[PDB]
């Protein structure tokens, strides 16, 4: 969360924002391999 | 909770080092004590569990005078057995008094087994009424534990001795004993040196060497009395669950033995369990009854049959007993273990309350009385007159034992409701 | 990636450990050797907060190959006993592993440092410590109580604690996890050492129990006899109404609360 | 084939029977749907594409022949049908796991639920689940550790909804893993945990109500008739001991049936079929399925329980007008022993 390279806190969401439908299993690895 | 075996006495010494050589063949143990390689069973209530799988017995092993024990330790089995518990008269004045000076060490034995335990049972006293030094020290001892542990039960595999009457005060001897057990010992069960010898010349030609032999028989019914605990069942998981039944009325608590297949060395359960009720296999030597019957099998039994079984044997009332107690006889299943010979597939066991030991206790009396008056052997050594001048707990074991004679007939009479 | 980067480039096991050992966690000998020197008397300022004497004693104290990022240097903060906090020591994490130690936790982690150096120094203040006869007994009465505390919280919740957290955190595998078990792990040792919850109800018992021991270490120096102390028996009244207030808080504990940590120590064996 | 729940939109799940192909027939489609199930929960994987590969084929040909159909489906069942089988008997454990369940359920074990009452009784007070519930599955893991079985054992979990009246089991098997358990199926079980803790508890009070050989008579003559119990003990002894031989045989007979059925056939539906008699059977035949026996049975243990707490209380021999409570025991108990002569009726 303070490591925010993904800012994910105001990246997806599910009224504010969007997030695509056949991606959505594979989220939090595609952020962890980012982190790095 | 894991139970102790007191083992004390030349002869219970050497009983209760068959006995747990024996377990070691049985379960999955080594001379040394280690698991075998080669092996399911409750080995936590009688062997103590070490970090490097030795797997060794809550023994308590009592020498008095050694001259067996010496050989005990010069065995392979040494290692196996090794709590490091050995702490140094044919009278049971000498062994009593004898008992009475090295009490508090033997009892501080006692209680660093008690405490490396998790917790504790029972003190299983491989005990020898009229045995010399085995004697008058087991009875001293007895009325020591149960006062340090209340709660805690005594249970006596005494080796009554009937050798068709050498040792000239065993009457005396055997008398005091059966006071402390009448009074002091929870649970006894009653083996006889004639019976295990009758039985010798029966299954075999062993007339002279009667008891070396006959300590194999006592090591299997002392085995197979403790192996629906040692296995796991469904029934009968602690030893007081079973005792319970065996025992309906605190005096009369001496159990009589049986096994269907004396020559052990395939057969229904509606035939094994009826053998134990032939006089043959039994190995004890006005109207009589028993007073409650128990039956364990082990071995490949059928489920269906067992019930049916029961119907059959009150079918052919093979036992005939009408006791104050109301406690029919019981099908008890248990496992038979592997590794070893599963000769006669099917084996069983008995153990019951029976007022026929009444009459063994007689016999003893009778000679007791009968020496009494001739007064031929007070002993009268300085340790006997000293210990005791008014020579008087005889007569008070003498007043006990009949009571117990007393209690036993009135059991057999209809009306045990009332005096015993 | 994470893992063996952060644990083979930037060690964060090592780190981690170093948290621990011979750090605001677990004192060592090293800690004993910075805290005797805080506590002596001998030229000590009012409350001896010279940042350079504090960061000298630490590097003196430093006692292993990595002797870095450790100042006892953060402001001390500006009380019924002397009761000095503030010594705030701050340790500085580089990129890398900062991920999972944040300058969040860093509050949590002081939390607990400043109660195990107060503890210490009770113990230390009534070590210190050697009607005259009297005196002697009271020591004793106390210094039990003081010393049960102590073993509870020294070794009871911190130390078995922290061993699953050492075991536990091989096991993990991922950053955010790893962000979680070591939240867990800082939200358990900061819960069953008495600093969360009910404070008025639990804590200021023990404060106040321990400012006991305090004035009676400081109203008292070795060698002499004439103490001419008639406050003896206010003292000793005081000790023995709080003490039965302590226990008897503790064992309200039955009907409602931590059972499992409190009935542990609610056997303090009273009298 | 790779097990896909709602394929489409609408026109776990099973037969829609309305929308049928008429030429399909329902015999057919009950095939179809089980192969559908086993998927959720193989070698399948491995023979997929031959399989989807058939399935193009009759895609292929231009009028369709329920008889190539047929042979198409029942290829699929051979390796479907008989292939959850395979996954449950052999890759699941189901034979194994059903040791544990009688293990660690229906008291199968002597170990674990008789040192477990021995370092739990003082839970006899009713519970507001308060402290309770925490220390009870605290003693069970603790009773565990006392001889070894020590693997896994994170699931077995006991709960309270009178200390010892509600200890509830609950056991964690997944849906994906094991189809067979269900919540009912369960909560059956449970009623029946239940009733058999209740007998073990009662037999462990007698067996330690066998204190006058222990204490009491033991080293003291005190008084014979003037103050005893009359050593009812153990004809109260006897009437639950020979419950318990009652639960023993039906048990381990249908047990047995039950393993050995399972060793037999092949067919996940008829093992199916075959525990659900298990269990069945177990109910009637121990008399749980609620019955005049059974209150009469509950009432016989609730006497048994009051002459524990009678006898309990009185340390030495002294008749503190116990004489009163026993007159009120004892010919309760001859009053109801004479109602378990219904069943000899």
């Amino acid at each position: 969360n303070a490591s925010a390279s993904s800012g994910s806190d105001q990246g997806p969401s599910s009224r504010q924002h969007t997030m695509v439908s056949f991606l959505k299993p594979v989220l939090k690895q595609i952020i962890m391999a980012g982190k790095s | 909770r894991e139970i102790i075996t007191l083992q004390l006495g030349q002869c219970g010494n050497q009983i209760g080092f068959e006995f747990w050589k024996q377990l070691c063949a049985e379960h999955g143990i080594s001379p040394e004590g280690i698991v075998e390689e080669f092996a399911t069973d409750r080995k936590d209530v009688f062997f103590y569990q070490a970090d490097d799988e030795h797997y060794i017995p809550r023994a308590v092993l009592l020498d008095l005078e050694p001259r067996v024990i010496h050989s005990i330790l010069n065995s392979p089995y040494a290692k196996l057995y090794n709590p490091e518990n050995i702490y140094l008269g044919n009278n049971w004045a000498s062994g009593f008094s004898q008992g009475e000076k090295i009490h508090e060490d033997i009892f501080d034995i006692i209680d660093r087994e008690a405490d490396g335990s998790d917790s504790l049972e029972g003190f299983v006293l491989c005990h020898s009424i009229a045995g010399g030094t085995g004697s008058g020290l087991g009875s001293y001892l007895l009325e020591r534990l149960n006062d340090r542990y209340p709660k805690k039960l005594v249970q006596t595999y005494s080796v009554f001795p009937n050798q068709d009457e050498d040792v000239v005060v065993q009457p005396y001897n055997s008398l005091l004993t059966l006071k402390r057990l009448t009074q002091n010992a929870d649970c006894v069960v009653v083996l006889d040196n004639t019976a295990l010898n009758r039985i010798a010349t029966d299954r075999l030609h062993i007339q002279n060497p009667s008891f070396s032999q006959i300590n194999q028989l006592v090591s299997t019914i002392m085995s197979a009395s403790t192996t629906t605990l040692r296995y796991p069942g469904y029934m009968n998981n602690d030893l007081i669950g079973l005792i319970a039944s065996l025992i309906p009325t605190p005096r009369l608590h001496f159990l009589m033995t049986g096994y269907t297949p004396l020559t052990t060395d395939k057969t229904t359960v509606l035939d094994v369990m009826r053998r134990l009720l032939q006089p043959k296999n039994v190995m004890v030597s006005t109207n009589h009854c028993y007073i409650a019957i128990l039956n364990i099998i082990q071995g490949e039994v059928d489920p269906t049959q067992v019930h049916k079984s029961l119907q059959r044997i009150r079918e052919r009332k093979l036992a005939n007993f009408i006791p104050w107690g109301p406690a029919s006889i019981q099908v008890a299943l248990s496992r038979k273990s592997p590794y070893l010979p599963s000769a006669h597939r099917v084996s069983g066991l008995m153990m019951a309350n029976h007022t026929s030991i009444s009459s063994l206790f007689e016999r003893t009396c009778r000679q007791y009385d009968k020496l009494r008056k001739r007064e031929a052997f007070l002993e009268q050594f300085r340790k006997e007159d000293m210990f005791k001048d008014n020579f008087d707990e005889m007569d008070t074991s003498r007043e006990i034992v009949q009571q117990l004679i007393d209690e036993y007939h009135a059991a057999t009479r209809p009306d045990y409701i009332s005096w015993g | 990636n994470l893992m063996q980067t952060l644990k083979k480039d930037y060690r964060l096991v090592e780190y981690l450990q170093a948290m621990r050992n011979f750090f605001l966690m677990e004192g060592g000998d090293t800690m004993y050797d910075f805290y005797t020197s805080i506590f002596d008397k001998i030229r000590e300022k009012e409350t001896w907060q010279n940042v350079s004497f504090l960061n000298v004693q630490l590097q003196e104290a430093v006692g292993q190959r990595y002797p870095e990022d450790s100042s006892r240097l953060s402001i001390s903060f500006e009380l019924p006993v002397h009761i000095l906090d503030g010594l705030t020591l701050s340790y500085k994490v580089p990129w890398p592993v900062d991920i999972v130690i944040s300058l969040e936790c860093q509050k949590i982690y002081n939390q607990v440092f400043l109660l195990l150096l107060q503890i210490k120094w009770a113990k230390y203040s009534l070590d210190v410590l050697l009607q005259i006869h009297r005196m002697f007994l009271l020591r004793v009465k106390l210094m039990h109580f003081v010393n049960s505390l102590h073993n509870y919280i020294m070794t009871r919740i911190l130390h078995s604690t922290g061993l699953e957290f050492q075991h536990q955190v091989e096991e993990a595998k991922d950053l955010d996890q790893l962000i979680k078990i070591h939240y867990r792990y800082l939200s358990t040792i900061h819960d069953r050492c008495l600093l969360r919850e009910k404070v008025s109800f639990v804590k200021e018992a023990i404060m106040k129990v321990l400012n006991l021991a305090l004035m009676f270490a400081d109203g008292w120096q070795a060698g002499l006899g004439t103490w001419r102390m008639e406050s003896i028996e206010k003292m000793e009244s005081d000790f023995k109404n709080c003490h039965m207030f302590l226990v008897t808080i503790l064992n309200k504990a039955v009907c409602r609360g931590s059972f499992p940590h409190l009935e542990s120590l609610a056997l303090s064996l009273m009298a | 084939l790779h097990g896909l729940l709602l394929d489409q939109h609408e026109e776990q799940f099973s037969l829609r029977v309305e929308i049928l192909p008429s030429y399909i027939p329902v015999r057919v489609a009950e095939k179809i749907l089980f192969v559908g199930e086993s998927v959720q929960m193989s070698i399948l994987k491995n023979q997929e594409d031959t399989f989807a590969a058939e399935l193009h084929r009759l895609k292929q040909q231009p009028l369709f022949s329920l008889v190539d159909f047929e042979q198409v489906v029942d290829r699929i069942r051979s390796t479907v049908a008989e292939h959850l089988w395979k996954l449950m008997v052999e890759e699941s454990d189901l034979l194994g796991q059903l040791k544990i369940i009688k293990d660690f359920y229906l008291l199968g074990r002597g170990e674990l639920f008789q040192a477990f009452i021995d370092t739990a009784q003082h839970m006899l007070k009713t519970p507001p689940t308060a402290v309770t519930e925490h220390d009870v599955n605290v003693a069970f893991q603790q009773s565990a550790h006392k001889v070894l079985l020590d693997d896994d054992n994170l699931l077995p979990l006991l709960h309270l909804t009178s200390g010892w009246a509600a200890l509830g089991l609950s056991y964690k098997v997944q849906w994906p893993l094991h189809i067979l358990f269900t919540p009912a199926v369960l909560e059956k079980y449970n009623v029946v945990f239940k009733y058999l803790l209740s007998v073990r508890r009662v037999q462990a009070e007698l067996q330690h109500c066998w204190a006058l050989q222990m204490q009491r008579k033991h080293l003291k003559s005190n008084q014979t008739d003037a103050i005893k119990w009359r050593l009812r003990n153990h004809m109260a002894f006897l009437v639950d001991n020979l419950q318990y031989y009652l639960q023993v045989d039906v048990l381990e007979s249908q047990f047995s049936q039950l393993l050995h059925q399972i060793n037999s056939t092949r067919d996940f539906e008829s093992i199916r079929l075959a525990h659900d008699h298990f269990l069945s059977n177990l109910l009637a035949q121990s008399f749980i399925l609620l019955k005049p026996v059974f209150h009469c049975l509950n009432e016989i243990l609730d006497l048994c329980h009051s002459f524990c707490s009678l006898v309990s209380q009185n340390l030495g021999p002294l008749d503190e007008r116990g004489a009163a409570q026993l007159s009120i025991l004892v010919k309760g108990f001859s009053r109801q022993s004479s109602l378990l002569f219904k069943i000899l009726s």
